RNA sequence: GUCCCUACUGAUGAACUCGUCGCAAUGGUAAUUCAGCUUAGUACGAGAGGAACCGCUGAUUCAGAUAAUUGGUUUUUGCGGUUGUCCGACCGGGCAGUGCCGCGAAGCUACCAUCUGCUGGAUAAUGGCUGAACGCCUCUAAGUCAGAAUCCAUGCCAG
């Protein structure tokens, strides 16, 4: 029989893949997307848009 | 009209099937094969149910019945005889039986006048069975068979009895049925008539290694195909036979 | 099926057939089949219709029965004619005395305790 | 045995971690990969089998499936990582605020004798218009960061469990930009998330969990990640009819009769997932999508329950609802003598 | 699907629920548990042990004639999908339900409706 | 062709390799000697056995004397071991019987002496065509 | 698939065949051979079953 | 006729303030074979006979879990029955290194039960494309395509 490693294998489940669990994951997908989306939606230095500092070695101490 | 066909691969028809002159029950499995050479053959001019009995595909095996009613033994489920209530007309009486010989379909053949049953059978299933399908029941045993479902194959034009009945045993069973006997082989050399054939007043179904002489006297003993057919061919070319089946 | 036409394979205008329909709408492992297509009933929609079974530890398909509705109201003019006979109808000195006899049971219950002790 | 699972050796944790999120790409949808749970038991089903080609198609077929628990997981958190030659690393993560008593008993270990003053300064953060610093952080995850994580915790007070200490754990957001996915997580804050908003009925996910101690080396307590397995049934806790099905019409909850043995009712949103799961009852579940796409009819089946079993599970017990067993029975000497 | 009945004790066999033995004249016996298993094997008679209810319609320990009970009986003729016609029929398995806890309720009591005046004249002793 | 079945399912093998049996049809044989076993799959030490509906080879120990000391193929038809059917019930039946029946699958005899079982009746349609009681 | 830059028609000048052409030599030659590999009879007789595709001519568009 | 040292492998462990959540160097690595349906009584064939690719469903072995169900095990000495002897008899019990027997939960178990076992790249033989050597030619020299259960990794186990 041909192993689970075969290359023809592997061919004929990425066409599976491709044409069918593909469309029907994504359309699950998109559901639980919006209702997850629907349940979530139920001066720079001292504003924070200015990313600043916080608060063994990479380099030799000189 | 007669006609060559397997469930799977397999020659036996009967087993999978069960033919009336009302309606059809085909075994549900994989393919829509054996489905559909049966609605070629039938272009809905009866209904064709896709049924499955006790859970088998056997259901051939299992229903015993005829144009005027349909019996199922007691190990059938309310669902599958809804199914078979929803899927055949209410010309049809189907009821449930509660026989301790659950092949129906081995121990009982039924044509529209007549039915043969295996002689161990209830006095209560004996009288439903007469009251269910209204015809006249007999029990007798063919070619020393007790399984008269399996080993004869019974329409209102005729029918095909077992190989090996003797001449006063198919003299004698023409006299009760009222119908012409032929003692003919199914499926290259196979004694199961019953388990091999289903056949109707205008059709037949049988395996696709039945072979073309044993064709020929189906056809002629249920006068199929138009034609001729009433046996009188089967006298009339006997040259055919002998030589094929010496 | 003397007024039908024979099937014919190469035939263009055939009939649409099961083999067709399946190799159009799958494969052999593929087709799902309809079982509810043949359903002949008394009201087309009534088809695809999910029927009820159990009902509280008892059997629908057991208790089905047509014409069950003149046999329901001869039930309920049945418990009426029995709650109107009365067949339904609920029916100190006792309670001192079983309390005499619960303390001599315990005093005795005691004693036998006493004995069983020494 | 395999020499995969060879030197066998006792788990280094209780909750068991993924060590695998499936690989994320911006077209998809926004969405959450993972899920906990704790495991409550198993029970019999049947299903009106609609699998083409088999031998029981159109048939009624007895399978066995496990209960898992899933009350709401709460948001707390949400921690950015990126990329470098050495591999993944955590860059940054931001703490909401109002962490529940369950997420802090985590944090603890000796809560009772604790004066609990954990995160305390991180609430005074972000109350005290230090929102500059909360912001900062968002948007160094905003553009430093390539994949991005929800810190999630469950509900031990909901959880019938003798325990008071929630499992925290990262669930993966994929399916968006970083930017997207990092406000998703910042409106996640403070709200509970739920497991038919994670999961949905008829989808083959993983589990991960840690097998049962055999001692009294080591067998058993092994960390397991147990694959393709179909979720069967999402069901509400509150619907009251949890167990009924279309075809019968008793309203009954999924909590057998006398209630699960050695973990008790369930009265939260649960997941029935066939077949076998690893881990004991009560113990904590790892519930996440497959990596892959399926490549099986197994997988697009939709799953039509007939009936689910709640006969007692403490032993041979016949009836599925107290009312059953008392139409089936009658009235007893004690109902009499109390009434 | 349907329920079954235990042979030996009569209680609800459901689905996935103990062992079927088949004998070789044809007839299938469903055992709800391992109990009435082993009890049919060793061959006690389920009409004379006290816990079965074979034993209690023997002694009368049931109501066994009343129209209640006679509105259910094993089906052998299909009747044709009717959906106004299982939505009375499922009225109607709740009407009966209760009509027979109802029943049960006044037919033990009718049975020992005298215990009263033997306990009263035993304290009285 | 080896006479293994196709499409069967799983269930519990309770009849090894040199297990005496009943024989059910009317073919002069009354006890069977299973031997061997179609299809099985020799592991360490591992004896072969058979469900309802499985191929082997028998040897008849007791019948008539023509047919006596003779090995057949055979199909079981009845086993006492408990086995699940995929309704989920647990079955099981009074003896081990089976039927004398050639490598293509036809029998011998003409008659089944008691039931047959569901699975034995679905793989080979001759029992089936020869059952009078399926259970 | 094609590479780039390569066209491929079934022209009705004759039947059963089909022109690729394109202004790389190497791509439109790995492309002819790419259907010609493609369409390749396996654990049959050579001399009896004769079904594939094969390049017939060989040339200029002008 | 002359209990120790070290290796394997779990399980602990001091030093870094404790704790929570993680990364992943490196090490290990896993799936295997057969059958059935469709293709199809089709291609092919005088006949006899008779495939394969795609798709679908199972089974063997191996591996990892699990106890809904169904069997099995009883120091639960749980309930019931029973032998010898003893407490003046009954009840209730002791002794026979657990007297014997029937059922027996919970636990534990069992291919005697049930569930699960996954995808990318580079290649060997070999088949090619363009094209010199060598004005023909050539799969090779420069360049390059494909292809084995092979190899390297992901999935998996350890950290
Ligand atoms: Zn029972």
């Amino acid at each position: 029989a041909k192993s689970a490693r075969a290359s023809r294998i592997k061919e004929n489940h990425q066409r599976f893949k491709k044409n069918i669990a593909g469309p029907v994951e994504a359309a699950r997908l998109e559901r639980l997307s919006a209702k997850l989306m629907a349940i979530a939606q139920a001066s720079g230095v001292k504003s924070g848009k200015s990313i600043g500092r916080k608060d063994s070695s990479i380099v030799f101490p000189m | 009209m007669a006609v060559r066909a397997q469930f799977e691969n397999s020659n036996e028809v009967g087993v999978f099937a069960t033919l009336t002159n009302s309606y059809c029950l085909v075994a549900l499995g994989a393919s829509e094969n054996f489905y559909s050479v049966f609605e070629a053959e039938l272009q809905d001019v009866i209904p064709i149910c896709r049924t499955t009995i006790a859970g088998t595909r056997i259901i051939g095996r299992l229903t015993a019945g005829n144009r005027k009613g349909l019996l199922v033994p007691t190990t059938t489920t309310d669902q599958e005889l809804q199914h078979l209530r929803n899927s055949l007309p209410d010309d049809i009486r189907i009821q449930r039986i509660e026989e301790r010989l659950s092949a129906l379909g081995n121990v009982i053949v039924c044509n529209d006048h007549t039915a043969l049953i295996h002689p161990d059978l209830e006095r209560e299933t004996e009288e439903i069975i007469a009251d269910v399908l209204g015809v006249e029941v007999f029990r007798q045993t063919i070619a020393d068979h007790v399984l008269v479902g399996s080993y004869m194959a019974l329409s209102n034009q005729g029918g095909l009895v077992h190989p090996k009945t003797s001449i006063q045993d198919q003299d004698e069973l023409s006299s009760l049925l009222g119908v012409p006997l032929v003692a003919g082989s199914v499926n290259r050399g196979s004694n199961v008539i019953g388990g091999g054939m289903v056949v109707n007043d205008w059709l037949a179904v049988t395996g696709l290694d039945t072979t073309a002489p044993e064709l020929s006297v189906i056809e002629s003993v249920f006068r199929l195909g138009e034609g001729a057919g009433p046996g009188a061919i089967n006298t009339s070319m006997k040259n055919t036979i002998v030589e094929s089946f010496y | 099926v003397k007024n039908l036409k024979k099937y014919d394979k190469n035939d263009p205008n055939r009939r649409v057939l099961a083999r067709d329909i399946e190799e159009a709408n799958g494969g052999a492992g593929v087709f799902n089949v309809d079982l509810r297509k043949d359903w002949i009933l008394e009201n087309p929609e009534w088809k695809y219709d999910k029927i009820p079974e159990i009902f509280d530890g008892k059997n629908v398909y057991d208790y089905i029965d047509p014409d069950i509705d003149a046999k329901l109201q001869a039930l309920e003019e049945e418990e009426e004619r029995l709650e109107k006979e009365g067949f339904y109808d609920e029916d100190e000195e006792e309670e001192e005395i079983l309390q005499k006899a619960e303390y001599i049971r315990e005093q005795h219950a005691l004693i036998r305790n006493e004995a069983k002790m020494r | 045995g395999s020499l995969a699972f060879l030197p066998r050796k006792r788990a280094a944790r209780h909750r068991g971690r993924v060590k695998s999120f499936p690989k994320d790409d911006p077209k998809k949808p926004v969405h959450l990969t993972a899920a906990m749970g704790y495991k409550a038991g198993m029970t019999t089903i049947v299903r009106d089998l609609d699998r083409p080609g088999a031998k029981a198609h159109k048939k009624e077929v007895v399978e066995a499936v496990t209960i898992i628990d899933c009350p709401p997981m709460v948001v707390v958190g949400l921690v950015g990582y990126i990329e470098t030659p050495r591999g993944l690393r955590s860059l940054t993560t931001v703490w909401a605020e109002h962490l529940s008593d369950e997420v802090k008993r985590r944090f603890y270990k000796n809560w009772y004798k604790s004066k609990k003053k954990a995160f305390t300064k991180y609430a005074k953060k972000y109350a005290e218009n230090n929102g500059a610093s909360i912001t900062r952080e968002l948007e160094r995850i905003k553009k430093y960061c390539t994949v991005v994580r929800v810190l999630a915790h469950t509900q031990i007070r909901k959880t019938p469990l003798k325990q008071k200490k929630a499992h925290l754990m990262e669930i993966q957001i994929n399916g968006g930009s970083v930017a997207d996915k990092v406000e998703f997580g910042r409106s996640l804050f403070e709200k509970p998330v739920t497991i038919d908003t994670i999961f949905e009925k008829d989808e083959m996910i993983d589990v991960i969990a840690v097998t049962k101690g055999h001692g009294f080396g080591q067998m058993g307590y092994h960390h397991r990640t147990s694959v393709n397995h179909k979720i069967y049934r999402i069901g509400k806790g509150d619907d009251e009819a949890n167990a009924s099905t279309e075809t019968d019409l008793t309203k009954k909850k999924i909590t057998p009769m006398g209630g699960f043995v050695r973990y008790g009712e369930v009265n939260n949103d649960y997941v029935m997932i066939k077949g076998s799961v690893p881990g004991v009852k009560k113990r904590i579940m790892t519930l996440r999508k497959s990596l892959f796409t399926h490549t099986s009819r197994k997988a697009l089946e939709k799953v039509e329950l007939k009936w689910i079993d709640t006969s007692s599970e403490f032993g041979h017990g016949a009836f599925q609802t107290a009312a059953e067993k008392k139409q089936f029975m009658g009235t007893l000497k004690k109902d009499l003598q109390t009434s | 699907m349907r329920i079954e009945n235990c042979f030996f004790c009569g209680r609800p066999a459901w689905p996935s629920k103990g062992i079927t033995f088949m004998r070789n004249d044809g007839k299938a016996f469903r055992f709800c548990r391992s109990k009435c298993h082993k009890n049919f094997k060793m061959k006690r008679n389920p009409r004379k042990l006290k816990w079965t209810k074979a034993y209690r319609k023997n002694a009368g320990k049931e109501m066994v004639v009343d129209s209640t009970l006679q509105f259910a009986a094993r089906r052998n003729v299909p009747v044709r999908y009717n959906r106004e016609l299982w939505q009375k029929t499922l009225k109607a398995m709740e009407r009966i339900s209760e009509i027979r806890a109802r029943r049960e309720r006044v037919f033990y009591k009718k049975r020992m409706a005298g215990k009263r005046a033997r306990e009263v004249a035993a304290a009285r002793k | 062709k080896r006479g293994a079945p196709g499409g069967k399912l799983k269930m519990t093998l309770g009849l090894p390799v040199g297990a005496i049996m009943n024989c059910a049809d009317n073919s002069g044989a009354r006890n069977l000697y299973i031997i061997a076993v179609k299809g099985a799959g020799a592991r360490l030490n591992r004896l072969p056995a058979g469900g309802v509906g499985d191929m082997v080879m028998a040897t008849v120990k007791k019948g008539k004397p023509e047919l006596r000391k003779k090995v057949h193929p055979a199909v079981i038809v009845r086993q006492a071991k408990p086995w699940k059917r995929f309704d989920g019930v647990f079955l099981y039946f009074e003896d081990n019987a089976g039927v004398i029946v050639n490598p293509k699958g036809e029998m011998k005899g003409s008659a089944i002496t008691g039931p047959v079982g569901k699975e034995a009746a679905e793989l080979w349609p001759r029992i089936a065509s020869n059952a009078g009681v399926v259970m | 698939v094609m590479a780039p830059g390569v066209e491929v028609e079934i022209s009705k000048a004759q039947k059963d065949e089909l022109i690729l052409s394109g202004n790389s030599l190497e791509a439109v030659s790995q492309s002819a051979a790419d259907i010609q590999q493609i369409c390749k009879v396996r654990n049959k007789d050579i001399r009896k079953f004769l079904d594939g595709i094969y390049v017939s001519e060989k040339g200029n568009i002008v």
